[PDB]
RNA sequence: CGAAAGGGUCCUGUAAGCAGUAGAGUAGCCUUGUUGUUACGAUCUGCUGAGGGUAAGCCCUCCUUCGCCUAGAUUUC
RNA sequence: GUCCCUACUGAUGAACUCGUCGCAAUGGUAAUUCAGCUUAGUACGAGAGGAACCGCUGAUUCAGAUAAUUGGUUUUUGCGGUUGUCCGACCGGGCAGUGCCGCGAAGCUACCAUCUGCUGGAUAAUGGCUGAACGCCUCUAAGUCAGAAUCCAUGCCAG
RNA sequence: ACGAGAUUCCCACUGUCCCUAUCUACUAUCUAGCGAAACCACAGCCAAGGGAACGGGCUUGGCAAAAUCAGCGGGGAA
């Protein structure tokens, strides 16, 4: 096995960190890093290929690719970090008021018991003429900071989960200076960001995410066999992991009401499979569709960050051009697309007639 | 050698008249009922008889993928028509 | 980028299902999933397997004569593109497909013209040979309704309607053992 | 929706599509898309004949065991007068006969 | 939130029963049957892509029905 | 012809009020080889023959993931068929430590399937600049440029 | 000619292998009750040095944080 992963053992946290951003200089201007989302499943696409000097160039290729339900981030804080001898240090934070109560459930183990009261005073700090204080960390980023990250929550009521726990995490403001990202992320409070204005169309990108777990695995399957370099048993899987270089096909709006339309094909469909996404449900946001596998179960929280560098590749910068997006069911051998096309080909059922 | 393209065709009544039935459904791909180049009186009356329904005509057109009672079927129409046509037995 | 149709079935053979057959003697057989593809492999026949489009065809399901199934087929001699063409033509596809479907309700209605007839018939049968089982109405019921009908005052509309009621409206296994 | 634009691509498909109209109107025309108590009450009773039958039969499977259990005599076992009475009743019978026997 | 139910999606492959002389075959009635009848009758066909199963690690619920709820115990600057 | 401690791999954990969001000392570290297109039948060559840098596309080995699709697996004992024996026959079923056979979702898996594998500084051999030693000369003495799959870090894993 | 005799060759089959994957039952696991034995100077981290190729206690470095659960087989003359 590898030895740069050797540490197997379970991920500290079920989210799963970025642990890089992107280099910054103030050159650029000002935009988001990260993102998250849900995964839902994976589907087939027909792509029409351009890739000049491949064997299937000017042909039609079938490619596997996962669908990432992406409901808008409400951004609802504001960090900042300063530089020292000792690596990068919060010198302080500045939250928005009127904080929903699925941000504040990640506060509480148990909230139906307790008293929400999480933030109650300082929402006072803002209304009652303490907009001093406010502004006094404000101003105390602005002149002191070096990096200034954005604090945003998902919104797991859009997505069909069962948890009503919402997932926090800091997204760096680059490109621009301290005093420009600052007005930037104060401008940005209790307002939602959509997917497609962090990510887009045919651009290649990152995914943290925690891998699906094992339990206890022997050497055969852990570490793949025919002392700390000697394969042992232990947990295999839940590891933390880093993978890069996947390119986004295709952003859906979820209000389009064809999502999974293409100019080839003139079928009014959304993304979501004939009968559901199994054992995740219906995609009813904006969804990102990304090429290939990706690390993490279904409707496991998904973390989508920008590439470190400038890209090498002729696989970036090539536009994406699509032909069908696959529909059928996932729960079987599936053959129909939607479900007007099952009632065609069957005809009309002896239930059909009853009812009717 | 010779036998390239993997494919063979006879006419209906040369599986009727043949003594080894078994030897022409096992290496040929297609029984078929096109009138020859001058005519066969016999093709004429074997694609009109009934015995011959739309079943035996879809066997005869697929050989490769017939089964046990597809066979069978073949091999008893054969012997109904050779007993119209006077054929020994 | 074509949709094919099962060799097996019949059913709509989208792209990446299935699996493909090359026979030696140059014919490509397309399967939609392996349930038919492990039926052509046994031998079996496609025209006695009651889940294919070859039986409901050959048995007299599926409307075989028809204006509009005649429109679709596979087109040997390719059309220089015309905008104008191919926008009448999808027009063209929807109001074919509409006509199809409100033709196949008729034919369905048609193979089950006469089933309401035996329905009634058989029913007709069943209750002038266990007319004991039908609702009796009880001896209290009768005795109460009797004493109320003299109370009133019409004592068959009384008991029909008590009869009625409670037909309008399950028995247990066993029950409590006292302790 | 599940059908290939290029099996329908024809030229004169107006002329096709013109003559199917009018097959349509003149099917609409001679009536071949029209749709056209007391048998309500027979198959209702039909249904109550068959629900008995079931129950009737859910009754003798409690009952059987699975492989030929000896079992008790009707005359040796004893039964209670609440389950005669009720049991009566339900066929229709009335009371008053019984009450004295036992 | 939970249990049912309805719908969808998948799996299998056409349920029990009833009916049609379609039906090979098995037998009686009277007297010859050129079309005599009466019963049983494996099988075939129709009702019937029906019936059965469907989350247990599938999907949805407009009042689809029924029920549950602000606990009780410990510890903590 | 004499089941324990430790090491290693994983999992919990008292004290610091509980929780949320982070930093990164330190430890590990990862990618590899070949081919094809273009350059080009060009430079070179009497002929026979016949390259390379830049650019583009795949494949081998290794590593980390993933289940749309394809295949495998079946206690879904889900549906169907069938053998022996039994519940008096039918229906519906029991038993044969899952009777046998066909299909079979879901789950798990397969270079038998699919996806991804990233950039700065300093050097070794060596090639140089200015220039003493040594009135010539010298890449070295002071100073200094470039340069290997090397070294150290980033990206990556743990905290 | 004969032989549960041996060998070679030919045809057929096979998870033996390329290269593994899946499934079932009993364990392994946790709980209630019951409940041993082997063995035991005292202990138990590594490196270099400790003339008698001998170290476990010395030297001098690396270091070094309570209490635990599961896996293993590395160590305990002629
Ligand atoms: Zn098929």
């Amino acid at each position: 096995g590898s030895l740069a992963f050797l540490p197997r053992k379970r991920a500290a946290r079920h989210r799963g960190r970025v642990k890089s951003f992107p280099k910054d200089d103030p050159k650029k201007p000002v935009h988001l890093t990260a993102a998250m989302g849900y995964k839902a499943g994976m589907t087939t696409i027909v792509r029409d290929l351009d890739r000049p000097g491949a064997k299937a160039h000017k042909k039609e290729v079938v490619e596997a690719v996962t669908i990432i339900d992406c409901p808008p981030m409400v951004v609802v804080g504001l960090v900042g970090y300063i530089e020292t001898p000792r690596g990068l240090r919060s010198l302080t934070t500045v939250w928005a008021e009127h904080l929903s109560d699925e941000v504040k459930r990640r506060f509480y183990k148990n909230w139906y018991k307790s008293k929400k009261k999480a933030f109650t005073k300082y929402a006072k700090k803002y209304a009652e003429n303490n907009g001093a204080s406010i502004t006094r960390e404000l101003e105390r980023i602005k002149k002191y900071c070096t990096v200034v990250r954005v604090l945003a929550h998902t919104q797991i009521r859009k997505t069909p989960l069962k948890q009503k726990k919402a997932h926090l995490m800091e997204i760096q403001i680059n490109g621009g200076s301290v005093a420009d990202k600052v007005e930037f992320g104060r401008s940005l409070f209790e307002k939602p960001v959509t997917i497609d204005t962090i990510f887009e169309k045919d651009e290649m990108i990152d995914v943290i995410a925690v891998t699906k777990g094992h339990g206890f695995v022997g050497v055969t399957a852990r570490w793949g066999t025919k002392q700390w370099t000697v394969a042992r048993a232990g947990q295999m899987g839940y590891h933390h992991r880093t993978s890069v270089n996947h390119k986004i096909y295709r952003i859906g709006k979820g209000d389009d009401e064809a999502n999974a339309s293409t100019e080839t094909d003139l079928t009014k469909k959304k993304i979501t499979p004939m009968g559901g996404f199994v054992r995740y449900g219906e995609v009813n946001n904006d969804y990102v569709m990304i090429k290939g596998s990706v690390p993490g179960v279904k409707k496991r929280i998904m973390t989508l960050r920008k590439s470190l560098f400038t890209h090498t590749s002729r696989k970036a910068l090539e536009k994406v051009e699509l032909k069908w997006i696959d529909t059928s069911s996932e729960f079987g051998h599936g053959a129909f697309q939607t479900a007007a096309e099952k009632k065609q080909f069957m005809g009309t059922l002896k239930k059909d007639l009853q009812t009717s | 050698e010779g036998d390239y393209t993997q494919y063979k065709e006879t006419s209906a009544i040369e599986f009727i008249n043949t003594t080894d039935p078994i030897a022409i459904l096992a290496n040929y791909n297609k029984l078929s009922f096109e009138q020859p180049p001058n005519g066969d009186v016999a093709l004429a009356a074997l694609e009109k008889l009934p015995e011959t329904t739309k079943e035996i005509r879809a066997c005869c057109d697929d050989l490769k993928v017939l089964g046990k009672k597809d066979f069978r079927l073949l091999l008893k129409w054969r012997l109904r028509v050779r007993e119209i046509f006077g054929l020994p037995s | 980028m074509r949709i094919e149709n099962c060799f097996f079935c019949g059913r709509p053979a989208w792209p990446s299902k299935g699996i493909t057959f090359m026979r030696n003697d140059g014919k490509a057989f397309r399967f939609c999933r392996s349930k038919c593809h492990k039926n052509f492999k046994m031998k079996r026949n496609p025209r006695k397997l009651k889940w294919t489009k070859a039986y409901r065809k050959n048995a007299g399901k599926e409307m075989v004569v028809d204006s509009t199934l005649q429109f679709a087929a596979r087109r040997n001699v390719p059309v220089r593109y015309n905008r104008e063409l191919w926008q009448k033509t999808l027009k063209a596809m929807e109001r074919i497909s509409e006509i199809r479907a409100r033709r196949e309700r008729v034919f369905y209605k048609k193979r089950m013209a006469g089933k309401r007839a035996r329905e009634v018939a058989a029913a007709r049968k069943l209750v002038a040979e266990n007319e004991h089982l039908l609702p009796r109405l009880r001896g209290s019921e009768k005795r109460r309704l009797a004493e109320l009908a003299a109370e009133r005052g019409d004592v068959e509309e009384l008991e029909r309607e008590e009869l009625a009621k409670l037909a309008s409206k399950s028995k247990a296994f066993g029950g409590e053992v006292r302790r | 929706d599940g059908k290939n634009v290029y099996d329908y691509i024809d030229p004169d498909i107006d002329a096709k599509l013109q003559a199917l109209e009018e097959e349509e109107e003149r099917l609409e025309k001679e009536g071949f898309y029209d749709e056209d108590e007391e048998e309500e009450e027979i198959l209702q009773k039909a249904e109550y004949i068959r629900e008995q039958h079931a129950l009737i039969r859910n009754e003798a499977k409690m009952r059987k065991s699975l492989k030929n259990r000896a079992i008790i005599p009707r005359k040796a076992v004893k039964k209670p007068l609440s389950q005669l009475e009720d049991h009566l009743d339900q066929l229709g019978v009335d009371t008053e006969a019984i009450g004295l026997r036992a």
